[PDB]
């Protein structure tokens, strides 16, 4: 059983920036990956940055992958979205998500994760 | 999508998850027991493992760490570190409630063995903060494997009664993030349980959810859970005739609906096979079994 | 029909076959072995066990018997009897040459645990013909499980040595129906070994053929064998790289062409390729 | 390893009778299915008859159903074929197989069977 608590939304001006955090408890011996979604008004949740969570490899969707990273903190069980350049389609509500079943890589697909947080909402005005 | 599959291999053939035992028999719970929480062989139909369960038997009842004649501060079972204030205990540390363990200790690099004596209910024992009592081991790092039980020390007097967890926790604090409970949701269904004869003073059957087999399996399928329940046949090898029907749930567990303590579940062969029929409600009525 | 597959799950989460103890490292043997006769870890890829293989790592490096302090009386664990002149010994029994064993033995129905100490090397050490020496352990029913090893008592002085399996015969009468002897197949190929710590009074490391979970994923899944070696790939999970590739061969064994196996990382996950030629060449690992 | 030795072939007369043995020795102890099988000239190897090994149910192929009879002996780990009525048609090569691998039921797919004797042969002549 792995908890996941995220910290760190609110409101933003375009342009601006705003680091997410996510606490990872419970079970986190054998998580391998964990990842950001997010969920904006009428669309579908979409992977936003995944990480291996022991390993090295990280892989951000094509609409972020240069204003957005993934990094997990060297001394506590916490992972870290850093958005930079925000614009108002970076609007949502962002989710952390953990993957504890063995896989290869860092997978996209929403149904492979196996925990979810409650999401916290980011507001990018304009 | 990948099918669902349960192994393709007999009962007889296969090992409890709660200790390294062969599986004896098929059981139920008595009636005061509607509900348990075991910490290992908790694995969904998915294959996420839950608890302190590990992929392997070889990890199963173990423990690792370092006693310093007071304490042992515990560790996982390949060394590495284990915090605490997290999870119950350790990948793999025993979850025998209702009795005193007798752990055979060894160590890489030295000579000889050592039972350790555990009763499982002072404050000394917290394994969820990493730590409990040597009773006795003298200093050294040792790995320990459940070899026998028997009552426990306290309440004075009381039996073995292994549907139990330990206490994890302690007064200073409750143990966190345990593998939630489990119970049977259909209509005149029962938990049933995978047994194994448990050596000690007493007639001891060890209850689990799964045969540990059944957990690599399902840890390595990874089959999505597309229904409510898994009908599952119990499939006679000598003619082939269904034996009973029973469903899995996607937490990881199966039920019946017994018609029976003594006649029922129990007294099927052991040597029969588990086999996947169809996704059906979690509403299914079953037929009895006996 | 069914593919052959292993599965899905990475080496260092697995077991050992000779005993019940987690992978640490993958080995290759030196150069003074020749061969190798494992009674235990032994299952072909289309799943028939072979030996004292069983099927669960419960039943693996255990003996169950009754003494009558001069013997013990060998069963199978489950209690069923075992007959002379058939094969090594019951299901399951330890097959660690080149030391001495330390059983733990517990009773169904008795408090308490006590060692059992087994030189394999004696005329008394007859697991073919159903019977081990007692020394020492007083009558009753036991079940025994290997929990320590140390040096032969003989020869005097001989070192451990885990490529060897037990005398299971006697002077009298060889034993019959082991698992056969596997042998590096050529072509600067070498078998690849599964390795784990043993306890005792050294750095043991117990060398098998396939984790034990293979052994039950093949007995499950009885994929046919439809050709003469299963390419593998050894995968890293966190980069999807391939970290070398490997032929199993179906007796029930992996190679490689070797700095090399042993220095592989033990996180990673063996996958199947394709069927090819028992002579088909490896990339170098 | 399982190892199986035939014997018990030889010439009979249309009409009558003959009981082939087969002694099975080594790992017996998950021995499930034994059977025969037959091999004419020129033809394949084909199912006879079947048993479950430790349990009590048979199978015999449709053209020797009603003459052909397999079965354990009570003291020794011995295979029978009581065969009757013979007919030219039953001349052949006859095999006794095992089946270790768990299975439910009688197979009656010779790739399905783990290990075979070195056959007898049994000739009808009319
Ligand atoms: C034999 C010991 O078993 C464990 O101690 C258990 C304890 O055993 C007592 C016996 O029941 C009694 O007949 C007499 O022999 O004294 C024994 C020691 O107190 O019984 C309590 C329940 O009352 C618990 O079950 C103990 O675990 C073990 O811890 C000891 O080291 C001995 O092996
Ligand atoms: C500690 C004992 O180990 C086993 O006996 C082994 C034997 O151990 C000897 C020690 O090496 C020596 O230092 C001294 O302590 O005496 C011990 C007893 O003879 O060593 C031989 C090889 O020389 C074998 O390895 C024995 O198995 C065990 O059988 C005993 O019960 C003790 O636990
Ligand atoms: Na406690
Ligand atoms: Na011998």
């Amino acid at each position: 059983q792995v908890q996941l608590q995220e910290s760190g939304g609110g409101l933003v001006m375009t342009g601006g920036s705003l680091r997410l955090s996510c606490a990872v408890s419970g079970r986190t011996i054998d998580v391998s990956v964990m990842a950001w979604f997010r969920q904006a008004p009428g669309k579908e949740r979409e992977f936003v940055s995944g990480m291996r969570w022991s390993g090295m490899t990280t892989y951000s969707a094509d609409s972020v992958k240069d204003r957005f990273t993934i990094s997990r903190d060297k001394t506590k069980n916490t992972v870290y979205l850093q958005m930079n350049s925000l614009k108002p389609e970076d609007t949502a509500v962002y989710y952390c998500a953990a993957r504890s079943r063995f896989i290869v890589g860092v997978p996209q697909a929403r149904d492979l994760y196996d925990y979810w947080g409650q999401g916290t909402q980011v507001t990018v005005s304009s | 999508t990948r099918p669902f599959t349960l192994p393709n291999l007999p009962l007889s053939s296969l090992s409890n998850s709660r200790a390294p035992l062969p599986i004896s028999s098929i059981g139920i719970s008595p009636d005061n027991v509607q509900s348990v929480q075991f910490q290992n062989g908790r694995c969904t139909l998915d294959g996420r493992l839950v608890g302190t369960t590990p992929v392997s038997l070889s990890h199963v009842a173990k423990i690792r760490g370092t006693s310093n004649g007071t304490v042992i501060n515990l560790t996982e079972l390949d060394g590495t570190p284990f915090h605490p204030f997290e999870g119950p205990a350790p990948i793999g540390f025993p979850d025998l409630g209702g009795c005193d363990w007798h752990i055979n200790m060894t160590q890489f690099g030295h000579s000889s063995q050592t039972q350790y004596d555990v009763d499982t209910t002072p404050d000394t024992f917290v394994p969820h903060l990493g730590s409990i009592q040597a009773n006795g081991i003298g200093s050294g790092n040792y790995v320990g494997v459940l070899s026998w039980i028997s009552p426990p020390s306290h309440p004075s007097g009381s039996q073995v009664d292994l549907w139990k967890i330990p206490n994890y926790g302690s007064s200073i604090t409750e143990a966190t993030h345990l593998a939630p409970s489990v119970y049977p949701p259909g209509f005149g269904e029962v938990l049933v349980f995978f047994m194994s004869k448990m050596p000690g003073p007493g007639a001891y059957n060890l209850p689990c959810l799964l045969p540990q087999e059944y957990i690599s399996h399902l840890a390595s399928e990874q089959a999505p859970t597309v229904g409510e329940a898994a009908l599952l046949h119990y499939v006679d090898p000598d003619t082939g005739r269904n034996l009973g029907e029973f469903k899995a749930y996607p937490d990881g567990f199966l039920t019946c609906v017994p018609n029976g303590a003594s006649s029922g579940p129990q007294q099927l062969p052991i040597n029969g096979v588990f086999v996947f029929v169809s996704w059906v409600s979690r509403f299914y009525q079953l037929k009895p079994v006996g």
